[PDB]
């Protein structure tokens, strides 16, 4: 059970997702990064099944760099999220289905932040704020009683620690750390880590 | 094996030279003529049939591809056949998808994109005939004219086939565009009068119809009543 | 068999492929077909080659066609050819708009089309296509642009140019006229009429002998329009009206 | 023009400067090679296909030499020129007519099998790396409506229904006989079938047959079912014929 | 003009004996078998002194026993040294041994006459490879050299030369060659025998020089190990 | 001229020139024989070696325990045949537990190698063979040909000055039915022999041997292993 | 498909179609490769001007990755289809081996690429010669050459297409560590090369660079003419 | 040039390339089969190139199922696929209706077999000329002859190869429909005697194989006593 969260403010994207690898009864690995960059201004976060989502993210992941290359310019996080529902969803019903859930966090130039969330179904949705995983259950109430659209980072970085201070309180899984990126039109910065 | 080089290539002076003789096989062909009236149009076509012997029944030059198109040709007929068989299957698709009669626009760039293809695909030769196709739909009749190359072209009339030159001529002298169905026939059959040798029956020409009723050979009763008059 | 294989797809002995620089020859006697970049859109101008009193006038155009939302062509050549191409094209377009929801960039669309004429003479053992294009368009990230294809499947980028029938006459004119970064929609329709009535000549220009398209932007969406008979002789008016003012 | 070629135009199905297909032209000579004449003619009542039986080696086994074929039960056919290219499309026929029948649960028409066969030998017109098959076919059989029916084709892919027809070294000339034969009949019509087929063949050859010379193949509106007919059966026609 | 596949009337296949011809237009190559080892050695013929002379590689490793120098068409060896990498491999793969180099050797040579148009897959080899193979290398029958033109025929020498001066090249070897003679005089005499035929100057950088002994793995010869060499010459 | 390059192309003297080039393929090949007595197959080759320091080419190959071959002509040809062979006589025995008889093999070989020679592309096999065999029939000799064509023999050579081989095999030929394995082996070593120039004999450099029968599987013997069977020729 | 064999031996030795391919190249527009200490230059003469012509969309310096990029000479729309392959390849490098391609790696790709096209049915070789430039990882500089053959070398500098006979032979006598010690040296040394056979005395020269880590930067007009003139007036004395 | 393809017409309609491929067959020495009142009976003058042949060697005659024989001339390699075709085709309608095939069927198909190699430039015409005969009680005696173009058609007696027209003149001296198999073996023995030119071509053994009632319709060799009292009655019959 692995979790990601993405908080969007006026001119900045803000994602967080735990870094535990387990397997079975144990963890495995305590920095695990659940994040791929697309492009200067585009993350990935993908969690789900084995082999499939590391799979199916660099794949993503190196076309949208070859689109870049063949082309001098990158994909839009719009269209970098619409060829990964093509993908995903032409896969669906193939003898290769992916089993992965995604968010999609980026900046445009023109259009300015944009959260995609994507279920494996390949069902996608812009949201102003959103999660995956169980630690969703526990945290969306969470960002629908305290977000604004306005919200700004300082702000956003705190309302993300009572998400995750909320899972350290009730949830049944031990999620001690969180890696903490943000997007904006100067690009991905990376934020420490909020450990427990 | 099938040979998969083009056997139709550009000539240094830019020239297809195969769809050029393609065209002389039509040119020598026997005549056609297709003319678009107000209400309808009529395609008329000349039987290269010597003998009293032939079964003038027996096969058609004039031919339905729906109920509200036809067509007809100058030049080879055994590929004027592949083309009618593909033109009735190119319409029956589309009406299984659209539920619709097929346009006669439509039908036609489909059946001509056919004659592309065998301007270029492996080890054929070009089709050596070309097509006159009629129809009528959204309430409004079509004469369209498809050659060797793929290159197709919307007509008020034309002529096709051996002294097509003069046909046209012939035809630019009387066409006018508020003319009837009825005296439209008149002027086609009279176009093919002029080329003609040794006396017209309804037995040695074809004529087709077509308007908002939909498509239709005449009858050789219904031709001889025209030939009466001429 | 190899007695009757013409080998389109060889290099002859200074590295030159005959096939496509005979195809190119063929497109020089083909109707010419301009195409001129302005500030607020852009324009092909292309002569007719159906003239005949009996044709009966059913389409838009004879050889403008629009590819997609934002994009049109016009061409010069083998007609068939041409209605394979720009099948294609629409189908590349409608590939890209599936996969990204958003509209091909206009380059994009030039390049795939190119890759696969560029195929065609490399292996195959197929003729050519002998077809040169025109693209106008709009998009997002340099819009409004012109491109040029030949059969050797290269591509270029124009503010302004010609293909077919007098070519090298109408891009001399082009030269000497165009005014580079200066050129709206109204005078780059005026310099269009002036160079075909200089490169037909084939006798006084006429509205029934020309077909001219528009790309422009109206509140944040792609116009192309194909100018109507009426437009087009106003515009050959003017054009008259102008060499008369010339001398004094 | 007048004979021009280009390329490689009298070699492959590619088209001359004039329009032709020389190779197509050329299939039609090779009808003659094998130097037989067939005729076939309809009435009212019957269709008949006679053709030359030619055995000049005595140690054929000359029950085993035919040119004509059952197709189906009610379809026969007279085949002329290269005989093993007769076979394959005999053959093809079968295959074509036996098919038809399973798909649509009725038979074949004639005029519907003639042009299936004709619509085949027209893309080896088409294509280049095959041949056309050097021989004619000609069809007979009842339809249900028009009664009795004598169909050809040819090397080019055309195909025709006749009131009569030839095929081989004098089709010309048997063609110019029954032209000026039908033009004398009341509506255009051949009567006496059996006997114009023989009489035409006779009179283009200028032989006078022996019943082992001819075969005859018949179909009537009573009796649709093929019947070859046998030595016997042909010599009571010769002696008829001979007594007038 | 005529198919790849096509006889001449004294029963040799044209596309063999002209790819043949092209391997008399490559830089020349010696290869010599003793009982202390084989020697490989190759002019590198330099076209420019702007070119990097490390760039050319005329000789390479197969395997850590076997290793291979070649002339002709270069470009056209890639698939045949790659070859010969994959089946050594394999054969270590299947049977946990070191493949032979007569194997190694008749591996490659079965891809020669692979050539031809109406028979094989879409893109298939239009045309033999104009190569000529020197493989040098030890296994349990000891040290061991093998020759291969585009032909397929392939054998072992005592020592051979191939490439554009191997006549020449060949007749010096008879006179130096002994089955005796050790891997130092077996280097020295290949030298000496480049020297003589190269049209530059030879010299510690336009050429290359590697050995396989019962001893040790493939080694290339340093700049160093061939200036020392080079010194005595 | 027009009727030489392609194997589908008859002449008009009903001849295809392409099997005629392909079979002086094995006429320039050196020199092997081929021979059998009641009880063993033998064949004998001569090596050319390219140059004085090379080993001399391989002749003689095993193809199944009862079964082996001489080549003459193409090598990689020789080879593509040989694993052929092989292959049908691993089929046979992973089947039916028994060894291909080896005129059931010379068949396959004939059909396999007729193929290429009616399609147009495909050349013939520029090889011929002796076969040399032990079954439930006793030896064998076969010989196989480019034109796909095979021969039983009582014995047979080819390659480059074979008539010579050929008339000194006629001449002893009603001998070798009941000769003993030594005597079998010398005959085809004198037959080869007149294949050489005048100067030349047969070393233990240039003569390969092999050897089937009743008691013996197919054996190749090549460089020392030869010497026993040159001593006490002449 | 289509299954003739179309690059195949003549008498002698030749392969002719790799030989037309080779003259092909030749008529290219000048394409130069200078491999400095710490940077890689690549400049190339232009088309044919054409003041109606948009710049750029007819560039013939690409970007292969990050740390790659090429120029070429001979028949451009050829160029495009082998740019895009290597490009292609660069990002499966990248997924297999979780580094960037060494410039040997993907110049390697290329050549065998070329080669390929020379030995398989249905295909004629590719009309283009590559100069391939970079950096490997450990910040080593490199400058590839590949031809229609498949055959690829690596170069202290060279020119390829129309020309490159004498503008080769002034770079073996002009490249020297005193002419690449600096970036604007070696950017001065590859202009001076081009300089040497561009007609309209450029004007019409193309010209990128390379730095350890920084990715393609392409010089505009104003940056190249400051260089020409900072050359020129240097000439005079 | 109108002869370098069996996919060209020359300009009078002929296809060179089978005529080409009847070339080399009529330059191989004879074979004949004789239909009789029992059975048929095949001979063929197997010319002996080299002593050092194996008699048996480069067989001319063969089984092609059990009631079927193929006798054979033309090129060798040819034949021996088309006896292949034979067999298969045999053997295929075995399995799928279940009863042994009709001569004249199997005839058919195998000559369907060979015309399909005179209509392409990607194959050539087979260099060979082949009769099949067989015996049963319903059927009777049947032999069929089919040529390069895939002619088939039923004989009394057939003879192909270069004496071809030499043997058919001594095959029609004979009364064969009255014959008996064990009569008939003899006069091919004769006849084959009669055309060798044994001036120009040096050695041959005569092969001959039958089926008949006599052999309860199974193609067989003739018994070596037969064959050789056969050939001591023709070589005394040359006198
Ligand atoms: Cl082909
Ligand atoms: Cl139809
Ligand atoms: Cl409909
Ligand atoms: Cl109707
Ligand atoms: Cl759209
Ligand atoms: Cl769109
Ligand atoms: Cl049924
Ligand atoms: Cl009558
Ligand atoms: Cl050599
Ligand atoms: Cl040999
Ligand atoms: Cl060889
Ligand atoms: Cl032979
Ligand atoms: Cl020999
Ligand atoms: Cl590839
Ligand atoms: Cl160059
Ligand atoms: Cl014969
Ligand atoms: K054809
Ligand atoms: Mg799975």
């Amino acid at each position: 059970m692995e979790y990601l969260i993405g908080i969007q403010g006026p001119d900045y994207v803000l994602v967080a997702s735990d870094r535990v690898a387990a397997s079975n009864i144990v963890q495995m690995k305590d920095d695990h990064d659940k994040m791929f960059k697309m492009s200067e201004k585009i993350l990935l976060l993908c969690v789900g099944e084995a082999g499939d989502t590391v799979q199916f993210a660099e794949y993503i992941q190196k076309n949208v760099q070859l689109y870049k290359m063949r082309n001098g310019y990158e994909l839009s996080p719009t269209a970098a999220a619409n060829f990964t529902r093509r993908n995903l969803a032409d896969c669906l019903r193939s003898r290769t289905p992916y089993h992965v859930n995604l968010l999609l966090a980026g900046y445009d130039e023109h259009e300015g932040p944009a959260l995609y969330y994507m279920d494996y179904l390949a069902a996608l949705a812009k949201a102003p704020f959103a999660a995956h995983g169980y630690g969703a259950f526990l945290t969306l109430s969470i960002l629908d009683r305290y977000y604004t659209p306005t919200i700004s980072r300082e702000r956003a970085v705190e309302l993300l620690r009572k998400c995750l201070e909320e899972l350290q309180k009730r949830f049944i899984l031990n999620l001690p750390t969180f890696s903490v990126r943000i997007i904006d039109k100067n690009g991905i910065h990376d934020l420490d880590n909020i450990s427990f | 094996r099938g040979y998969s080089f083009s056997l139709t290539t550009f000539s240094p002076s830019g020239k297809l030279v195969q769809i050029e003789y393609a065209l002389a096989a039509v040119a020598g062909g026997a005549p056609s003529v297709g003319i678009k009236a107000a209400n309808g149009v009529v395609l008329a076509t000349e039987k290269k049939q010597k003998s009293i012997l032939y079964d003038e029944r027996s096969v058609h030059k004039v031919e339905p591809i729906t109920k509200h198109i036809g067509l007809v040709y100058s030049g080879m007929g055994p590929d004027y056949r592949v083309l009618v068989h593909r033109a009735r299957k190119l319409a029956q698709q589309y009406y299984l998808v659209y539920q619709e009669p097929i346009p006669t626009a439509q039908l036609v760039q489909r059946v001509a994109s056919v004659m592309q293809e065998y301007t270029q695909s492996g080890g054929v030769r070009p089709f050596g005939v070309s097509l006159l196709i009629c129809g009528w739909n959204e309430g409004r009749p079509y004469l369209f004219q498809s050659d060797p190359s793929g290159a197709y072209f919307a007509w008020k009339a034309t002529a096709m086939g051996k002294n097509y030159v003069n046909g046209k001529t012939f035809l630019e002298k009387r066409y006018n565009e508020d003319l009837e169905l009825e005296d439209a026939i008149h002027t086609a059959i009279l176009t093919l009068k002029e080329s003609f040798e040794g006396q017209m029956t309804e037995d040695n020409i074809e004529v087709g119809i077509c308007n908002e009723a939909g498509f239709r050979r005449l009858t050789p009763t219904e031709v001889k009543d025209y030939l009466a008059a001429i | 068999s190899r007695r009757y294989d013409s080998r389109t797809t060889i290099f002859s002995p200074e590295g030159r492929l005959y096939q496509v620089e005979y195809a190119m020859e063929a497109i020089g006697h083909a109707g010419t077909c301009l195409g001129i970049l302005a500030n607020d859109g852009v324009l092909l101008a292309a002569e007719r080659r159906n003239i005949h009193k009996l044709l009966d006038e059913v389409f838009f155009s004879e050889k403008i066609y629009k590819l997609n939302e934002d994009m049109a062509c016009s061409v010069a050549g083998i007609t068939s050819d041409a209605n394979v191409l720009t099948n294609e094209l629409r189908l590349i377009a409608q590939r890209y708009l599936l996969q990204y929801q958003e509209p091909i960039p206009c380059e994009q669309l030039v390049t795939a089309l190119c890759d696969i004429k560029q195929a065609y003479t490399q292996f195959g053992g197929k003729r050519p296509f002998g077809v040169s294009l025109l693209y106008i368009g709009w998009d997002k990230h340099y819009g409004f642009q012109l491109y040029q294809s030949d059969p050797s499947g290269n591509y270029g980028g124009w503010k302004a140019t010609c293909i077919g029938n007098n070519s090298a006459a109408a891009v001399s004119m082009l030269k000497q006229d165009y005014k580079e970064g200066e050129m709206t929609l109204k005078s780059a329709l005026a310099l269009a009429i002036k160079v075909l009535n200089k490169t037909m000549d084939v006798s006084k220009l006429s509205a029934e002998k020309v077909e001219i398209a528009t790309l422009t932007r109206e509140n944040g969406k792609t116009v192309i329009r194909v100018l109507k008979q009426k437009e087009v002789e106003q515009l050959i008016k003017k054009h008259e009206e102008e060499e008369a003012k010339a001398e004094r | 023009s007048r004979g021009s070629s280009a390329g490689f135009d009298r070699h492959i199905t590619i088209f001359s400067p004039e329009g032709r297909l020389y190779q197509v032209e050329y299939a039609f000579k090779a009808i003659n090679q094998g130097g037989l004449t067939s005729v076939a003619v309809r009435g009212k009542d019957c269709a008949v296909i006679v053709t030359q039986k030619k055995v000049p080696d005595k140690l054929l086994d000359s029950s085993t030499v035919t040119h004509l074929f059952k197709i189906t039960e009610n379809i026969g056919c007279v085949m002329t020129g290269m005989t093993a290219d007769s076979r394959s499309q005999v053959q093809r026929a079968r295959y074509e007519a036996a098919n038809w029948k399973y798909k649509y649960g009725y038979e074949i028409p004639v005029d519907m099998l003639c042009k299936r066969i004709a619509d085949i030998s027209q893309v080896y017109t088409q294509n280049a790396e095959m041949r056309p098959l050097g021989c004619c076919m000609i069809l007979i059989g009842i339809d249900e409506e028009q009664g009795p029916q004598v169909y050809k084709c040819d090397p080019a892919g055309y195909y025709c229904g006749f009131k009569a027809t030839a095929a081989g070294v004098k089709q010309t000339e048997s063609t110019s006989f029954l032209e000026k034969k039908v033009k004398k009949k009341f509506d255009w019509t051949f009567e006496q079938t059996v006997e114009t087929a023989i009489t035409c063949l006779s009179t283009v050859l200028s032989i006078d047959f022996k019943p082992s010379e001819i075969e005859v193949g018949v179909v009537t509106v009573e009796n649709p079912k093929f019947r070859i007919l046998t030595e016997a059966e042909i010599d009571a026609h010769l002696v008829a014929l001979a007594e007038r | 003009d005529r198919g790849v596949n096509t006889f001449s009337p004294e029963g040799r296949l044209f596309q063999v004996e002209y790819a043949i011809e092209a391997i008399k237009l490559g830089s020349t190559a010696i290869g010599i078998q003793t009982s202390e080892g084989v020697c490989l050695a190759v002019e590198k013929r330099i076209t420019s002194p702007l070119m990097e002379p490390s760039s050319i590689e005329k000789i390479v490793e197969i395997d850590a026993h076997i290793g291979c120098a070649m002339s002709g068409l270069i470009a056209d060896a890639k698939t045949l040294i790659d070859k010969a990498r994959v089946e050594t491999q394999n054969h270590w793969f299947t049977y946990n041994e070191t493949m032979t180099v007569e194997s190694v050797t008749q591996a490659v040579s079965n891809l020669a006459l692979q050539f031809g148009e109406e028979d094989a897959d879409p893109g298939a080899m239009s045309r033999p490879f104009g190569v000529a193979l020197l493989f040098g290398g030890v296994d349990e029958k000891g040290p061991q050299l093998f020759h291969m033109d585009p032909s397929g025929t392939f054998v072992q020498c005592d020592a051979r030369a191939i490439g554009s001066a191997s006549e020449g090249a060949q007749s010096s070897l008879q006179e130096v060659y002994h089955k005796s003679m050790t891997l130092k005089e077996a280097i020295k005499s290949s030298l000496i025998i480049l020297k003589q035929v190269m049209e530059e100057k030879l010299n510690a950088t336009n050429i290359e020089l590697a050995t396989v002994q019962p001893g040790q793995n493939f080694h290339m010869f340093t700049k160093e190990e061939l200036e020392e060499v080079i010194k005595d010459i | 001229n027009q009727y030489d390059n392609d194997v589908t192309v008859w002449s008009p003297q009903g001849r295809i020139h392409q099997i005629e080039y392909a079979m002086e393929a094995v006429k320039q090949g050196s020199a092997t024989v081929g021979l059998k007595s009641k009880t063993h197959a033998v064949l004998v080759a001569l090596k050319r070696a390219q140059s004085e320091l090379a080993a001399h080419q391989k002749k003689i190959l095993h193809v199944d325990n009862h079964i082996g071959i001489s080549i003459a002509g193409l090598t990689a040809d020789a080879r593509l045949l040989c694993n052929f062979m092989r292959q049908e006589c691993l089929d046979s025995r992973f089947v039916f537990d028994r060894p291909l008889p080896v005129s059931r093999l010379v068949s396959l070989i004939g059909s396999k190698t007729q193929i290429p020679t009616q399609r147009y592309g495909r050349r013939p096999y520029g090889v011929g063979l002796l076969i040399a065999g032990y079954d439930d029939m006793g030896p064998h000799i076969f010989q196989t040909c480019p034109s796909a064509n095979y021969f039983d023999c009582r014995a047979m050579s080819i390659g480059a000055r074979s008539q010579s081989a050929r008339t000194y095999l006629e001449r002893h030929m009603s001998e070798f039915m009941e000769c003993n394995l030594n005597e079998l082996v010398k005959h085809g070593l004198r037959a080869l022999r007149e294949t050489l120039p005048a100067e030349q004999d047969l070393t233990t450099k240039n003569v390969s041997i092999g050897i089937v029968g009743k008691d013996l599987e197919f054996t190749i013997y090549d460089d020392d292993d030869v010497s026993p069977f040159l001593e006490g020729l002449e | 498909s289509y299954d003739r064999a179309i690059t195949v031996f003549s008498p002698d030795g030749h392969l002719f179609q790799v030989e037309y391919a080779q003259e092909a190249v030749k008529k290219g527009s000048t394409a130069v490769g200078v491999r400095g200490r710490d940077i890689v230059v690549l400049g190339v003469e232009k088309k044919s001007v054409a003041k109606l012509q948009d710049e750029r969309t007819v560039r013939k310096i690409c970007a292969l990755d990050d740390n790659v990029c090429m120029a070429f000479a001979g028949l451009t729309a050829d160029a495009r289809i082998v740019i895009n392959r290597a490009r292609v390849e660069c990002q499966s490098h990248r997924l297999t081996v979780e580094d960037p391609v060494t410039v040997e790696y993907i110049t390697r790709y290329i050549a065998s690429l070329k080669q390929r096209y020379t030995q398989s049915n249905g295909r004629r070789p590719f009309g283009i010669s590559a100069l391939i430039v970079g950096f490997d990882f450990d910040g080593t500089p490199r400058l590839y050459q590949t031809d229609p053959s498949g055959t690829y070398h690596a170069w202290k500098a060279n020119a390829i297409g129309r020309g490159a006979k004498s503008v080769r032979e002034f770079l073996e006598k002009n490249y020297t560590d005193e002419a690449i010690e600096t970036d604007d040296l070696t950017i001065k040394l590859v202009i001076k090369a081009l300089l040497e056979v561009v007609q309209s005395g450029g004007k019409n020269i193309e010209l990128a660079v390379m730095r350890r880590d920084q990715s393609l930067k392409i010089l505009n007009p104003e940056e190249i003419e400051k260089y020409v003139a900072e050359i020129e007036k240097e000439k005079e004395e | 040039g109108y002869d370098l393809s069996a996919s060209t017409f020359s300009p009078d309609g002929r296809v060179f390339q089978v005529e080409y491929a009847m070339k080399a067959v009529e330059n191989s020495s004879t074979a004949i089969g004789i239909r009789c009142k029992d059975g048929v009976v095949f001979g063929v003058e197997k010319l002996v190139l080299s002593k050092l042949y194996e008699e048996g060697s480069n067989k001319r005659l063969f089984n092609v199922d059990r009631h079927v024989g193929m006798a054979v001339a033309g090129l060798l390699a040819d034949a021996r696929s088309l006896a292949d075709i034979a067999r298969e085709e045999a053997s295929n309608f075995r399995s799928n209706f279940g009863y042994n095939i009709p001569l004249k069927h199997l005839a058919d198909r195998v000559a369907m077999y060979v015309h399909a190699y005179t209509l392409y430039s990607a194959v050539r015409p087979f260099g060979c000329s082949f009769m099949l005969g067989s015996y049963s009680v319903n059927d009777g005696a049947q032999l069929y002859m089919i040529d390069p173009s895939g002619v088939s058609y039923g004989y009394w007696g057939c003879a192909i190869g270069k004496a071809r027209q030499a043997a058919k003149t001594e095959i029609e001296k004979l009364q064969m429909k009255e014959m008996t198999c064990r009569d008939i073996v003899k006069e091919v023995a004769k006849i084959i005697y009669i055309v060798h030119d044994e001036v120009k071509d040096k050695a041959f053994e005569l092969e001959l194989s039958w089926v008949g009632e006599l052999t309860n319709g199974r193609h067989e060799i003739v018994p070596k006593d037969i064959r050789e009292e056969a050939e001591k009655y023709a070589k005394e019959s040359l006198k």
